[PDB]
């Protein structure tokens, strides 16, 4: 999970979960 | 409404449809898989395909707050891109798939309304192939080339346009200096130019050139 | 003060200036026969010789309250014109030259402040030679064709359209169509096929490319 | 003039000094 697209995009979801 | 489920066995139909209404109950690795598989080989299908992934994660996070689904297929699409030369070799078509099948999970799977940024460069990696000489001799990629210029060239550009200018001066290029481009080659080359020029917008003009004129 | 003016005689370079001021104590008929006919043959003229043509008829609209230095100018002119095909055979320079020296005075030369109608029917007849398939050939007349729609192009579009089309539809024809098209030439034609498609602007990305 | 062009503008700009 280093480069990983599913991760890259979790962290997208959780950045915005941050209001 | 229209997902275009049809193209699949009776018994995979179900598993879809049922994957809409109860993502929780349903194998959603076998699911993923089952959809890349298709959309791989199905071009009518590899389009409509973002828009069936897109309602299943919509389901799924608002029925158990998870993305398991989309994670198995994103680990299974990478997995896809990371050898895309390889698959460039082995068939056209199913390159070409892989392309149309990655731009239309691009536009239609977002992210709490917004596009994924873990895809951004990896479809300006795919375009930046498309347009090499090697690759503008074949007609069929070019055809597939503007089709994702024309469904997500404004999304892009804003997403980056560095990589955007870049990309189009090698199409310029290739106009300039590339020998052998099919007649069409050359024809559907001008109007995308022409397209971005005008701010992803076709002119009255333009349309008429490209959608009424007739070749002999 | 400026007008590029020392590619004349210098002794037309006495009558010239005086006749920007007063009209009335200057043969107009010279005038107008002097500036057509080395602006054939001066290519930098051919493009300042516009400002130079309005600023007198400004003045014998104030002086004699009339224009007859624009009839003569202009009936020079028409003569010219209607000959051209015979100037393209004898020459190139002489031909480019003439459209170069047409544009110019659209572009600055007006009825009431607003363009004649009466040249966009020729300048258009001018472009549609330069981009027939011969013309397109020779890289002295795709710069020159290039160059006006540069500068003019914005407002004969307003003028008439559709012929504006049809200028532009020669153009993506001859650049699909033509087997032999001058490298550079290829080159010219792009950028303008871009720059009206851009609303006769060049965007950013493009001039670094062609710059 | 009979069709000249000096013929074609006078009446451009005796059309345009007329209201």
């Amino acid at each position: 999970a280093t480069d990983s697209w599913a991760q890259a995009v979790d962290e997208q979801e959780a950045a915005a979960e941050s209001i | 409404e229209d997902y275009k489920i049809q193209s699949f066995d009776l018994e995979t139909q179900k598993l879809l449809k049922t994957a809409l209404k109860d993502p929780g109950s349903v194998d959603l690795e076998k699911v993923s898989s089952v959809i890349v598989d298709q959309s791989l080989k199905d071009q009518v299908f590899s389009r409509e395909a973002g828009r069936i992934c897109y309602t299943i994660v919509q389901a799924e996070a608002k029925q158990t707050n998870g993305s398991v689904f989309r994670r198995n297929l994103l680990n299974r699409l990478q997995q896809e891109f990371k050898a895309r030369e390889e698959t460039r070799k082995r068939s056209t078509q199913e390159w070409v798939c892989l392309v149309s099948f990655i731009c239309n999970i691009f536009d239609y799977l977002k992210v709490n309304n917004m596009p994924m940024v873990a895809l951004v460069h990896p479809v300006y990696d795919c375009l930046f192939r498309l347009a090499q000489s090697d690759a503008l001799k074949n007609e069929e990629e070019v055809d597939c080339l503007v089709l994702q210029l024309h469904r997500i060239g404004d999304q892009l550009e804003k997403m980056n346009v560095q990589l955007m200018d870049e990309l189009f001066n090698l199409l310029r290029d290739g106009f300039l200096l590339q020998e052998d481009l099919s007649s069409m080659g050359r024809l559907l080359l001008l109007e995308i130019l022409e397209f971005r020029a005008g701010g992803w917008k076709l002119s009255d003009t333009a349309q008429k050139y490209y959608y009424s004129e007739v070749t002999d």
